[PDB]
RNA sequence: UUAGCUAGUUGGUAAGGUAACGGCUUACCAAGGCAACGAUGCAUAGCCGACCUGAGAGGGUGAUCGGCCACACUGGAACUG
RNA sequence: CGUAAAGCGCGCGUAGGCGGUUUUUUAAGUCUGAUGUGAAAGCCCACGGCUCAACCGUGGAGGGUCAUUGGAAACUGGAAAA
RNA sequence: AAACGAUGAGUGCUAAGUGUUAGGGGGUUUCCCGCCCCUUAGUGCUGCAGCUAACGCAUUAAGCACUCCGCCUGGGGAGUA
């Protein structure tokens, strides 16, 4: 949905596998690679793709990445509040942090959060250690994240009476 | 035999969120009316309307939904449940979601939101978070 | 067995008032009659499963209600136990 | 000296089969370090009567007195509730 | 895969004894007491303020330092004070 | 705790755990304030002194499932009434 | 015992349609017994939300919760000593 090449971008690869398809006779393989894409100013998205070679596969993953996009509700260089991500036993848990701390997380989720423009944030992976599921859970957590203005409009009252 | 009415009301509320229906029906109680009033005062409840028939209740509430039909909260649950009752001091009282959410808590002077309970420096037994 | 005739006859003397039909005194009495009946037939037929299951369920319920009347009132327990000659 | 209002512990009686002595069962409920719930565990305080005044099943409170015998210390102060089969 | 333990035991009386209360010890009378909310046994172990670790709840340890307890080749006893 | 280890074959039921609705009441839990106490050293904070640091000192906070006592009664609990 | 639904018991809530077993209320028929709708409880299937490693579960939840009980913490050893 609505891929844009107009903003600045930073490609970032998480993992590459050598993945095989067995047939009679030989043994056919096709490389795979997942990528995350964001402009590190409040917008992010992941990506997947497969091909018989590295550069073509990662290009496919990136061109499919911009098509799925994330608004990344951010505040003060940190997430507005603390949450728990869950997707297919790939659980994950994030929590805001005082400035100067920095993103601490696993490699893939560090890349996800560093590339979404968050500076200081606390988190720890849980459950499964495979990059794909925990990355998708991280993005799912960012999808159901809200900020003060995103809620104050909904409830009849306003900000400055309910605030972080 | 029903072990807990608060569990019933919160399950009814969440199960109303999952299908989105403005009206719901549930046997009322004094604590139930008070917490419904505070729910309306936060802004999550469009309207409140108690009714009377033999004998209790039955409390009818009107839900709230965004213009794009978006559920206001992202989760709702209790803390004080039977067997393991819980309590909370005035300073130790937790800030769930900070301003974002609130923390219903029952006190020696009555049930109020999390804020006023920390302002007055009087704690009590928490009941349910909401956010 | 039991029969509605003898049941309705005996409950009139044990009912707390004319109009009532609950009043576990009534229930304890009819249960006692029932347990004696089933116990006589179970001595007549030694082996079965529905009979002893039933006897156990009704004895449990009778004890539960008898204990209930032990906290609502204190003389009623006594007058029933020494009138039915039960709960030694 | 007069500085203690002695530790007054209500409880009930369990037996009366010894001279001038009873076995008060004090009751309280205490927490758990790991969890935060409550559970009640009983005790059996033996007690010094004057003429076996207390009954079986009675409700009474007691007080610290002094070591009076082999593992019996408290004396009665006031019988609270006395009754027959309930 | 430690379920019954306890007969001075538990209670009383009397006396003695102890700085003191106390089956603490004697003689008499009574049969109680302890135990699933874990007695008793077995096995190990001095305890604590703390130390290490952990975000936190927790987990492990009881080296220095301080407090308390127990012991001085092994067992028994008592004088002095 | 379907299939991966993990619901006993099931039943009757003690002790226990949990508890429908409303009112009054108690204030045990709970909340709240004070009092005494939680030795000192130690951990943390702040400062000072050994050339600095290590270290040490000072003072503070912190530390109870703590006791006494002044208040509250929504909730748990006790009593009484629907 | 593969005693199984490889699904502990009790309670409450959450789209549907289609049947089957023993009932009930109402309208349509001169008479419903002929027809329909509605309500029960079990007894099935297809399926949405949601949930799951996936398969599948879906008011007869493996969903949304509460109380209580049982149990597991790698395989072989071994149900063995």
């Amino acid at each position: 949905r609505r891929e844009e090449e107009t903003k600045e971008f930073e490609e970032r690869v998480v993992t590459i596998n050598r993945v095989a398809k067995v047939v009679k006779g030989g043994r056919r393989f096709r490389f795979t690679a997942l990528v995350v894409v964001g402009d590190k100013n409040g917008r992010v998205g992941f990506g997947t793709g497969k091909a018989q070679e590295v550069p073509e596969a990662i290009k496919k993953a990136v061109e499919a990445a911009k098509k799925d996009l994330v608004v990344v509700p951010r505040v003060e260089g940190t997430t507005p509040h603390t949450i728990t991500g869950r997707y297919g036993s790939g659980s994950v848990f994030m929590k805001p942090a005082a400035p100067g701390t920095g993103v601490i997380a696993g490699g893939p989720v560090r890349a996800v959060l560093e590339l979404a423009g968050i500076t200081d944030i606390l988190s720890k992976s849980l459950g499964s250690n495979t990059p794909i599921n925990m990355v998708r859970a991280t993005i799912d957590g960012l999808q159901n994240l809200k900020n003060a203005e995103d809620v104050a409009k909904l409830r009849g009252k306003t900000v400055e009476e309910l605030y972080n | 035999t029903m072990t807990d009415p608060i569990a019933d009301m919160l399950t009814r509320v969440r199960n109303a969120n999952m299908v989105r229906h403005e009206k719901l029906e549930l046997p009322a109680s004094n604590i139930k009316k008070e917490i419904a009033e505070i729910l309306k005062s936060e802004g999550f409840i469009k309207n409140v309307e108690y009714v009377e028939d033999d004998k209790q209740g039955v409390l009818r509430l009107f839900l709230k939904y965004g213009q794009n039909d978006e559920r206001v909260i992202t989760g709702l649950k209790r803390i004080s449940k039977p067997g393991l009752r819980v309590y909370a001091k005035a300073s130790e009282m937790p800030k769930v979601l900070n301003g974002l959410g609130i923390a219903l808590v029952s006190t020696s002077e009555g049930v109020i939101t999390d804020k006023e309970a920390r302002k007055r420096n009087v704690g009590g037994e928490i009941i349910a978070y909401v956010w | 067995a039991i029969s509605q005739e003898r049941k309705n006859e005996i409950i009139k003397e044990y009912r707390v008032h004319e109009t009532d039909t609950g009043s576990p005194e009534v229930q304890i009495a009819v249960l006692t009659a029932e347990i004696n009946a089933v116990n006589e037939h179970l001595r007549t037929h030694k082996k079965d499963h529905h009979s002893r299951r039933g006897l156990l369920k009704m004895v449990g319920r009778r004890r539960h209600l008898l204990n209930y009347l032990r906290s609502k009132d204190i003389q009623r327990y006594r007058e029933l136990i020494k009138s039915l000659g039960i709960r030694r | 000296s007069e500085r203690n209002d002695r530790k007054v512990y209500v409880g009930k009686v369990v037996s009366d089969k010894m001279d001038k002595t009873i076995t008060v069962l004090v009751e309280t409920y205490k927490t758990h370090k790991l969890y935060g719930k409550r559970v009640k565990y009983s005790k059996k305080y033996k007690t010094h009567d004057e003429n076996n005044s207390a009954k079986l099943g009675d409700i009474v409170k007691i007080q610290e007195t002094r070591p009076l015998s082999a593992t019996k210390r408290f004396r009665l102060v006031e019988i609270v509730e006395e009754s027959v089969i309930i």
